[PDB]
Parts: C-alpha cells; sequence; structure tokens
C-alpha cells in the first residue's frame, strides 16, 4: 500500500534471514541493499565451514558468489586502472577455486563411498575424465581443500580399469612421492609391479584432441592446455568431456550487433545469386578435395586433416604458422568477410553484461556442428545438451549457477526474497 | 630498547611480552616474541595478522603465553564469540560451547556438533556418536563409514533398519553386492527403486527378458537409455533408437537413423525435439534426395530466415507468401529490440519507470550527483553517510574547482 | 624346473629357467604372480609367470647371497649374505637397506600376515620381532623392538626382547600375533610372543597402576597408539600426557597428538596440530613437524628440498639471524630483499 518505504522492512527482515539458517537468502538481501562488507566476511566464513564439513559443493557455490562479488566491484569505471586488473584476475583465479572445488566433490563422492568391482564404464569413465581435468587445473598450487592423493589414488585406479597405463605410472610415482596411509600401500606397490610388464603407448581413442591444432595430447598437460601450441580447452561439467570449441575475437572498431544483422544478411543475399557463395564454396571445396594423414608415435599422433578448405581454416593455419614463428600467444582477430562466411547456430558467446554493464565478451566457435551445445548464461557454463535435459528433468535447478530452470515459471517472488 | 639490550633472558623476555599484552601494545610484543625465538608463538602470530580486531590479537598472545581468563575477558570486550567458541572447543568444555553457540551464534552449531560427534566416536561410545551425526547436519554418510571402521555390521542392520532411507538401502546393497551378495543386493536395490542398477545386474547375466519387463512396467528413461547401450551390441537398432527416443536422448537416435537411413522415424521425433535436432535433420534431409521434406521441415522448423532464402530459391509462390509473413513478424520481434539499444534503453526506461533506489548506484557510477540529489529529494530518498562520502570523495581536491563543486554538493546534502 | 598341476593334456613343456650358467639356483621364491630367483653369482631376478620375462635385475647385491626369504606379496625381501649379513630390498625402490642387531645363525624369517610391517627371526632357541617404519620423520627405521620398565626414565637402546622357545619345536608360521607352535604328539600352540602376551594379557576392566602403566609402555613400543591414548585417559598425569603427544607428533599421528594434547590442557599447540592436518604436501608436513618439535635447520633442509622454499625463508626470518635468511634469500627468491632488510634495520 505504501511505494515509497521499502528497506524499513527487509532490514528486520534480513536479521530474522540472518536469524534462521538461511544464510544465502541474507547474502542476497545484503548485497540487494548495498552493506557487503560483514556480508563479505560472514560469507568467507560459511565458505570455510563449508570446506571443512566436506561440503565441496557448497563452497564452490560460495566461492562463485564471492567471483560475483568481485566483479561488481570490478564494475567500478573502465579506464586502464591497476585496480581493475588486479580484480579481473582475481575473480579468474576465483572461478578457478570453484571449478576445482567442484572436482574435487565429484571425485571424493566417488573415493568416499566404496568402489564396484563391476562397475559402469560410463561412470568410472566420467571419474577419469574428472579426476584427470582437475589434475591438469590444479597442479601444483595446493589450494585450501585439496589433498592431491585422493585424485592421485582415484585416477590410478580407474586407470588401471581402463588401460591408461602411462597415466597410470605416472600417477603411481606421484603417489610413490606422495605420502598414503599404510591401508593402500602394500595394494599400490603390487599394482604397480603387475603393471610394470603391461604394455606401454596407453591404448588411443581416449587421448583428447586439440581444436584448431587436430593433434593428440597426453592426458596430463600441465595447466590444462595442448603441448602443441597455445590453446584453452573446453569441457562440459557433468560429463567433464572435451568439447570441439575455438576462441575467437572480434575488431574493436565495427558493433557486434549491427554486425550480427549485417552477416544474417549476408547469408540471405548468399545463395539465389548468380555469383556463388564463399560459404557453399569451402563445403563443395571440401567435398571435391580430401587430405586425411594419420601418424604413429609413443605418447603424441599427428592428424593431418586439412579437407575443409575454407577461409577460416586457411587464416587459422596461417595464424598458428605466425605462432610457431613466434612462440607466444596471440588470439586470433577476425574481419568481416570470415563472420560472413559464418552462420548464426554455431557461435556459443558467453556474456557477462548482468553483472557489469561493460567490462568483456568472449566468442566461440564450434567445428562440430552435428553437436548440440547450451551455454548458462547465469553461470557461463557450456553444457552438451543430451545429458543437459536428463539433468534438468531430474532437477530443476542448475547444478553450478544454482538457480531456477528456464522452463518453470518465475519462482523468486517476494516470499522466495 | 636499549636498557633491555643489555641485560637479555628468556624469562625476561617473558616478562616483557605480559607487559606488552597488559598494556595493550602490540608490536613490541612481536619484538619481544621474536627474541624468545618460539616458532610456534610466532606462528600463530603471523596466522593471527589479518585480523581487523586488535583485541583478537592481544588474546592471541594471552593464550600463547597462557592467560586464559584475561584471554575470555578479551574476546568478550572485542563482541567476538567464533574465536572465543574455538578456544573453548579446543580446551575441553563442549557443552558449554554449545551451549555459547546457540545462545550467540546459531551459525556453527552443526560444527560443534560435528566436532563432538567425532570426539565421541574417538571415545568409542559409538550411540553417541550417531545421536550427534543425527543431531549434525550429516548422517547419511557418517555413521555407515565409522560403523565399517568399527566393522560390527548387525547394528548397522539395525540403524537402516530404524531409518529406513533410500541412500541407506542403496550403499548397503552396494555392500552386499561387494561382497558379491548379490540377492539381497536386488532386494535393496528394489527397495530403493534404482532401476539402473537391477537392469545392469541381469545385463551382467545377459537376462534380457526380465530386464525388458522391468523397463516396460516402470518406463525409466536412465534405465531405456542402457537396455539402448546394450541393444546397440546386440544388434537391435529399431528397438535401440525407440529406446532412445524414450529416454529423450535425442541426438544420437536421430544420429543412429540418419546413419541407417530410415525416414518417417527421423521427422517424427525431430517435431518433438528440440531446435538444433529439427536444423540437423533438415539439413540432412536436403542432403537426401526428396529436398521438399526439407523444405517442409524448415518451414516447421525454427530458423525461418533460411526458411524464405530456400523458398526463394524454390521459387514457390503460396508457401513464398506464408513465409514473407512469417519473415514480417520475426523483422518485428527482432526490431523490438537491440543489444546496445538493450543498453541505453534499459537505463533509459528503467529511470522512466521509477525505483529510484536501484537507480542511486548507477548515478554514483556516472557521477551525476546533483542528479542524484535531486532524485533523493524527489523520492524522499533516505541519505546514509556511506552515500555521502561515495558522493564526496575523502581525498583531498586537487583543484579549486573540484573544492567548490565538492563544498556545493556538501552544503546541498546538508 | 616349472609345472602345471591342472592340465596334462598339453604338451609343451614350461620354458626353461636359468642362463649359460645352468647352475643350481641359490634362492627360489613363489608368489601369486612372481618368481623370485637367486644365483650363485650374487645376482637377484625377477620373473612374470603370464609374460615368462625379467621385469628386475640386480647384479651387484653386495659382495656375495646366501639365503633368501621374501614376502607373500613380493613388495618386500629381506637377503641373508656372507658373514652373517642382512639387507632389506624393495623392487620398487630398487636400493638396499642395511640391517643391525642380527644373530649369525637364525636360519629363517617368518612373516606377519595381519601387518606386513612386522615380521620374526627365529634363531636356534630365542625368537626375535623386528618392525618397518616409514612414517618416521626423515628416516625409515628398523629396530629390535626393546623391553622396558623404566617409568619413562631413559629412552635409550637396550637389550632386544626374546621369546624363549622349547627344545626340537617348530613354529609353523606368524599371524596376528599368533604363532603357530608345534610340538610332538601333534599338538599345535597358538601361544604369543612376549611382546603381545602383554597386550592380551590386559584387560583393564577394573584397571591397575603397575600392570596398566606396563601395557602402555609395551603399546609405544608397538606403536598402538590408540591404547596408548587409552592409557593415558585413564591416568590424568601430565607429563605422560606431553610424553605421549610429543611421540604421536613424532610418528605423524596427528589425530593422536592433538587429542593428547587437548586433555592436557594446551592450545596453542592444537592450533598449529589443525593447521598441519589441513595440509597433506609431504616434505611440507615433514618440515612442519621439524620445525614445531624440534631442531629448526634440519626443518630448513626439508622445506627446500620440497618446492616452497619461500616457507624456509619466512622461517628463517622468524628465527631472525641475518647471515641464513638474507644468504638464503638472495639464493633463492631475490625479490623480497626489501622487507627482510627493514627488519635488521630495527635491528
Ligand atoms: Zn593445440
Ligand atoms: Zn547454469
Amino acid at each position: 500500500a505504501h511505494p515509497e518505504f521499502m528497506e524499513i522492512v527487509k532490514l528486520p527482515y534480513a536479521n530474522w534471514l540472518a536469524k534462521q539458517d538461511r544464510y544465502e537468502e541474507s547474502l542476497k538481501a545484503y548485497r540487494k541493499i548495498g552493506k557487503h562488507d560483514m556480508a563479505t566476511k560472514m560469507l568467507y566464513n560459511l565458505s570455510q565451514n563449508a570446506v571443512f564439513e566436506k561440503r565441496f559443493s557448497d563452497a564452490a557455490l560460495f566461492t562463485w558468489m564471492i567471483a560475483t562479488e568481485h566483479l561488481g566491484l570490478i564494475r567500478n569505471m573502465k579506464a586502464p586502472t591497476p585496480e581493475d586488473i588486479e580484480n579481473l584476475m582475481k575473480f579468474y583465479q576465483y572461478r578457478d577455486d570453484a571449478e576445482i572445488y567442484f572436482a574435487y566433490s565429484k571425485v571424493q563422492s566417488f573415493v568416499d563411498e566404496p568402489f564396484l568391482p563391476l562397475s559402469g564404464h560410463a561412470y568410472m569413465l566420467n571419474i577419469f575424465n574428472a579426476a584427470r581435468f582437475a589434475i591438469n587445473k590444479l597442479g601444483n598450487r595446493q589450494l585450501y581443500g585439496v589433498q592431491h592423493s585422493y585424485l592421485y589414488y582415484s585416477l590410478g585406479k580407474v586407470s588401471k580399469q581402463l588401460e591408461g597405463y602411462k597415466t597410470a605410472r605416472i600417477c603411481y610415482e606421484k603417489l610413490a612421492s606422495y605420502k598414503i596411509p599404510t591401508e593402500w600401500s602394500e595394494e599400490i606397490e603390487l599394482s604397480t609391479l603387475l603393471i610394470r610388464s603391461k604394455p606401454y603407448s596407453d591404448q588411443e581413442s581416449l587421448l583428447p584432441i586439440c581444436n584448431r591444432c587436430y593433434n593428440q595430447n597426453p592426458a596430463l598437460t600441465e595447466g590444462n592446455r595442448c603441448s602443441s601450441c597455445m590453446h584453452q580447452f573446453q569441457n562440459c561439467f557433468i560429463s567433464f568431456e572435451n568439447l570441439p570449441l575455438v576462441e575467437f575475437k572480434l575488431d574493436p572498431k565495427i558493433t557486434h550487433k549491427r554486425f550480427i544483422e549485417l552477416i544474417n544478411s549476408d547469408k540471405s543475399k548468399t545463395q539465389p545469386n548468380k555469383k556463388k557463395k564463399k560459404a557453399n564454396d569451402g563445403w563443395q571445396e571440401s567435398h571435391q578435395g580430401d587430405q586425411q594423414v594419420l601418424t604413429f608415435n609413443n605418447s603424441p599422433q599427428k592428424g593431418g586433416n586439412d579437407n575443409e578448405s575454407s577461409p577460416f581454416l586457411d587464416k587459422l593455419n596461417e595464424v598458428f604458422e605466425i605462432q610457431q614463428t613466434t612462440q607466444e600467444y596471440i588470439p586470433v582477430t577476425l574481419d568481416e568477410n570470415i563472420v560472413s562466411s559464418l552462420s548464426i547456430d554455431e557461435v556459443y558467446w558467453v556474456d557477462y553484461t548482468k553483472y557489469c554493464y561493460t567490462a568483456e565478451i568472449k566468442y566461440y566457435k564450434s567445428m562440430l556442428t552435428d553437436i548440440p551445445l547450451k551455454n548458462c548464461q547465469e553461470c557461463g557454463t557450456f553444457y552438451i545438451l543430451d545429458e543437459y535435459e536428463f539433468e534438468i528433468s531430474k532437477t530443476q535447478k542448475c547444478p553450478f549457477c544454482r538457480s531456477v530452470d528456464e522452463r518453470a515459471g518465475p519462482q523468486k517472488d517476494v516470499f522466495d526474497f | 630498547y636499549k636498557s633491555v639490550k643489555q641485560i637479555q633472558n628468556p624469562s625476561i623476555w617473558e616478562k616483557m611480552a605480559s607487559m606488552c599484552v597488559k598494556t595493550k601494545r602490540i608490536d613490541v610484543a612481536e619484538i619481544c616474541l621474536g627474541n624468545m625465538r618460539f616458532a610456534r608463538g610466532s606462528k600463530a602470530i603471523r596466522e593471527q595478522k589479518k585480523e581487523p580486531e586488535l583485541d583478537a590479537q592481544l588474546a592471541m598472545v594471552a593464550i600463547q603465553l597462557n592467560m586464559k581468563d584475561e584471554a575470555v575477558k578479551l574476546y568478550e570486550q572485542s563482541k567476538r564469540y567464533d574465536l572465543y567458541n574455538k578456544m573453548l572447543q579446543a580446551e575441553g568444555n563442549w557443552e558449554k560451547a554449545i551451549q555459547i553457540s546457540e545462545n550467540h551464534d546459531r551459525i556453527n552449531l552443526k560444527n560443534t556438533y560435528y566436532r563432538t560427534a567425532q570426539m565421541y566416536e574417538v571415545s568409542n561410545n559409538y550411540e553417541q556418536a550417531i545421536l550427534y551425526y543425527e543431531k549434525s547436519g550429516t548422517h547419511v554418510k557418517e555413521v555407515p563409514r565409522m560403523l565399517l571402521e568399527a566393522g560390527q555390521t548387525e547394528q548397522l542392520e539395525r540403524y537402516i533398519i530404524d531409518k529406513n532411507e533410500k541412500p541407506l538401502f542403496k550403499w548397503w546393497a552396494q555392500y552386499l553386492e561387494s561382497n558379491y551378495r548379490i540377492e539381497l543386493a536386488v532386494k535393496f536395490y528394489r527397495q530403493s527403486e534404482d532401476y539402473d542398477q537391477m537392469v545392469r545386474l541381469f545385463l551382467t547375466k545377459n537376462d534380457v527378458q526380465t530386464a525388458s519387463s522391468i523397463c516396460s512396467e516402470t518406463n525409466n528413461s536412465a534405465a531405456c537409455y542402457i537396455l539402448a547401450k546394450y541393444l546397440e551390441m546386440n544388434g537391435q537398432i529399431p528397438e535401440a533408437i525407440q529406446y532412445y527416443w524414450k529416454s529423450q536422448h535425442y541426438t544420437q537416435a536421430v544420429r543412429l537413423a540418419r546413419e541407417k537411413g530410415m525416414d518417417n522415424e527421423v521427422m517424427s521425433i525431430s517435431l518433438q525435439g528440440p531446435n538444433q535436432v529439427k536444423l540437423q535433420s533438415a539439413a540432412y534431409f536436403e542432403e537426401k534426395g526428396f529436398k521438399q521434406k526439407a523444405v517442409e521441415l524448415y518451414k516447421k522448423g525454427g530458423n525461418l530466415i533460411k526458411a524464405y532464402n530456400l523458398a526463394q530459391e524454390e521459387k514457390l509462390y503460396d508457401e513464398a507468401k506464408q513465409i514473407a509473413r512469417q519473415i514480417e513478424q520475426e523483422e518485428d520481434q527482432r526490431n523490438k529490440k537491440r543489444d546496445p539499444n538493450d543498453l541505453a534503453g534499459i537505463i533509459d526506461d528503467f529511470i522512466e519507470k521509477g525505483q529510484p533506489e536501484r537507480a542511486v548506484p548507477l548515478m554514483i557510477k556516472a557521477k551525476q550527483f546533483e542528479r542524484a540529489i535531486e532524485t533523493c529529494i524527489r523520492f524522499n530518498i533516505p541519505i546514509t553517510q556511506d552515500l555521502v562520502d561515495k558522493i564526496i570523495p575523502t581525498e583531498p581536491a586537487k583543484n579549486a574547482a573540484e573544492e567548490n563543486k565538492r563544498k556545493e554538493l556538501m552544503k546541498l546534502i546538508a | 624346473i616349472l609345472h602345471t598341476i591342472q592340465p596334462n593334456n598339453n604338451v609343451k613343456d614350461q620354458k626353461f629357467p636359468q642362463i649359460e650358467t645352468d647352475k643350481a639356483i641359490s634362492g627360489i621364491g613363489l608368489t601369486n604372480d612372481f618368481l623370485i630367483m637367486l644365483d650363485s653369482s650374487g645376482k637377484i631376478r625377477y620373473y612374470h609367470l603370464e609374460d615368462q620375462q625379467f621385469v628386475v635385475e640386480y647384479k651387484p647385491a653386495d659382495c656375495q647371497l646366501v639365503k633368501i626369504y621374501p614376502n607373500f606379496s613380493g613388495t618386500r625381501v629381506v637377503c641373508f649374505d656372507n658373514k652373517g649379513s642382512a639387507y632389506l630390498f624393495e623392487p620398487a625402490q630398487e636400493q638396499f637397506y642395511p640391517l643391525e642387531h642380527f644373530p649369525q645363525r637364525a636360519e629363517k624369517v617368518l612373516w606377519d600376515q595381519k601387518d606386513p610391517n612386522l615380521f620374526a627371526v627365529l634363531q636356534n632357541d630365542t625368537l626375535i620381532t623386528f618392525i618397518i617404519n616409514k612414517n618416521n620423520i626423515n628416516g625409515t627405521l628398523i629396530q629390535p623392538v626393546k623391553e622396558l620398565l623404566a617409568i619413562e626414565d631413559i629412552k635409550n637402546p637396550g637389550p632386544p626382547v626374546q621369546t624363549i622357545l622349547d627344545r626340537g619345536v617348530k613354529p609353523l608360521t606368524l599371524s596376528n600375533g599368533l604363532l603357530k607352535c608345534f610340538t610332538p604328539s601333534g599338538s599345535i600352540n597358538g601361544q604369543n610372543l612376549t611382546s603381545h602376551s602383554y597386550l592380551g594379557s590386559y584387560k583393564g576392566r577394573d584397571d591397575t597402576d603397575q600392570g596398566h602403566y606396563r601395557f602402555f609402555l609395551q603399546n609405544l613400543q608397538l606403536h598402538k597408539y590408540n591404547n596408548c591414548l587409552i592409557a593415558a585417559q585413564f591416568l590424568h598425569n601430565a607429563v605422560l600426557y606431553k610424553e605421549l603427544g610429543r611421540k604421536a607428533l613424532e610418528f605423524v599421528d596427528l589425530d593422536v597428538a592433538l587429542k593428547s594434547y587437548q586433555l592436557a590442557g594446551s592450545l596453542s599447540m592444537v592450533m598449529t596440530i589443525q593447521s598441519f592436518q589441513h595440509i597433506n604436501e609431504k616434505n611440507i608436513i615433514y618440515g612442519n613437524i621439524a620445525m614445531i618439535l624440534g631442531q629448526y635447520d634440519l626443518a630448513q633442509e626439508l622445506f627446500l628440498k620440497s618446492s616452497q622454499p619461500i616457507l624456509a625463508l619466512e622461517m628463517r626470518s622468524d628465527i631472525q639471524d641475518y647471515l641464513t635468511a638474507l644468504n638464503l634469500a638472495k639464493s633463492i627468491a631475490p625479490q623480497e630483499e626489501p622487507f627482510i632488510c627493514r627488519r635488521l634495520a630495527f635491528q
């Protein structure tokens, strides 16, 4: 009845919410109000509690909240001030912490529950992928919460169940350099002795292949990066499976949004015209000429697949040669022609306009158009649909963003707030 | 310092630290502890240096030099109880810590319960351990873990019978199948309604009939998914495609049907599928001999700009007018809003609608202090000190005009 | 020669072992999946049954080998060499460990199925018990367990515990602290070693003082730290609490140490114990334990051996030694030169 007084009921309500166990509602109320110093302090305390109580999912959610708060602080100005850069790197580091916490939560849920002697192939494949990804992402930071031994032991067991002889040997040597409780020692030396006689050179068909390179890579390659070049991998968070994605940048002169209309008009005009079209020219060149070469080595494999003759791939190869010449990473910058040859569905740009109106934007392209990818913009997380609909059906809450599903109506009413 | 230098002695050093604690000086206390060469207290100090409250650091020094009641008094004076709660937990009086947390914190009560349960488990009083695990936040995994650590199974049977919980049944059946107790594991899985477990157990012995009956009567997505996974190796492509369609795994079913070359199934399942599978199936039909079905699917598909383009390509007339009307509509919804126009329009329309309370941070970010004050006066927005020193920087003005504007804004706020 | 018991239809004989030497094999050992050969030239060889290949070889093996006894799994092996010498060998590490205080005429060694750490050596009339310790700080410990009746007065080397065996009787094996003693008329006596004998004799229903202390002493000897903590909690003496906490911290038994220190009434150590419990990094924990308990130079050496020398640098800054801290800072991380320098300015 009185739209002019709002806070006077919210602050006692915020205190009452703090009285009960609904601490996240208190956090969101404090964020709406603006006073976030004590809110951030008590959120850090809750994150410490969740880490101690082995609730690594809640810890990851709290670290994500902390990162969002730091990005909201990044909102301050846009001039090149050192506070912006330090807060941006802090946000990236906190996102890495949240992801490593989620991966450790998964591997700990695996290890704590007694393992099935005959477990599902997909389950153990997912466990192996999660352990390998977590080991690659963390490496040596020995951050707060991870003991670094459970991951190696689980990876060794799942590799012994899934060949993976080189990875098994590497993780077994690491665990030998590591300290283990006496329960798992004689087992680890027995497993090492048994695996010493097994054939080497892994088993193929399991190692990830880096995009924009078509080159094989070992499972453990430092901080989650292919050895062939400098390119970040992308993995679905539900399945921890490598994604066929590449990163590209846009020009700072052309505006992306009139650009969308112009590129769509380019696709529309390039089909009935008698001057042919570059997009179909690329497909026809791929269909006509095909080069596919495979070379075998001990750890690596070089896949010479350059059949698809498209301007994007030609420029990508030229940029890769430039990278080899310079031995340093320069992200690709694209002009209007190449995207004019592109389409609408394949782009999977990640936007952070909700938290900060003008901070950055990242653009990604999928090499394989057959596989569908869904990008949750609330958390900016990539998933394969095929398990995404199943996950949404099982629970109406997205795992990482911890928000309501899009299919259901708005649940955040006054009662929820 | 110059008087202390000439003598030096560890007892003298600890006495010096005591005087420093009682006189409320920290840096000289740190110097005295450094002269002590007590690594443990120095490590505690360096860990505790990350606190805005110096009272907590002084209490840390006092408990380092074994002054307990002074530390308690300092904790009470600083309005800090969580550190005092940790100290009271560490010394040993658990019930007092429980009462203090209940009447003051209500945040670490679950942690206190878990720590007391762990201490009881160390004391080997398993009944108290399970009781406090029930009082704790989590009890589904702590009880079975500690109960196998003891190795006494039978009371765990009692507990799972009393609780009658699905996760407990699942875990116990997993333990049973670990020790090759197949039948009781099947019974507990049935009590837990994990149909994937029954399906995998039946396919372990290749008993496809019972698994088929169970998946037919339950009609579960994951059970049908794994049954179709088996059928893939069983040479049962049509039933596998049907089960994959029933399990809502559209991509695998549609790609398999396209690979083996079936016609009615692919669009029949794409009509009920998402947009991406519709586009892929329509492109596959364009690859197929009869492009008319591809044109129809594109017409019913989620992409209509390409549908208009191919309508012009096929130069039909009726569907050309239908897609022309649809493209007129699509141009209208696209003209409804742009992305940068979204930013500008949200800002302006947000101002227009009202809600000045969340508009104030935008004006703070845009430095429009005069507009912010005008809005605050307009809607009676309370002006607190945080707003006052956000609008007016605490730094001195570098320019005379800056100071004049600061004074004008300050008197307007007054 | 090798043979297969179950099949007789196969007409292919097993691949004959040995090399051009073709002499009698000094030591033969069967495990579940491995075969251990020791030749008179002083060389040890490992053979995989399925692959029929020499996976592990060791030629030098001191001067000369005489007798061998492998573990039931094969990860451990003990070797008896000339002049009555003894060694412990690990295929995983491929390095020998000399053994001390062993009799020169003991003919057999019996492993323990319950605990691989414990094993026994049978002299013609006496039985000795040995243990392998890997959780010890900066040391892989092998020591004949002693017997002691003093009230924590002395911790020094002494006579080893000896179990008296009857004449003309051979125990079959040792397991669960029980030895399968064989005596005429087909009699099997479980008996017990006179180390675990007092452990099994203790009841603790009404509890005692001298017997309780002896039980605590033998538990400390055998590292049964749960019995140690219960024996501590019966007797509220603070000095015993401190000694047990120090001993538990020495053998990286963190939970027992924290419980003992909490029962003692000390907190400044328990916060550090929890902080150490968080970390799993291995050289980090070992150096932290060395710093928290005793000397500081060895903790510094462990920290340099780790991947975080900055921890050693800050520890030396804590020690406030100009020469060591400044030289180490210049050696490893010269980007922290200013701050420490300021400290010495105060000095
Ligand atoms: Zn690459
Ligand atoms: Zn999401």
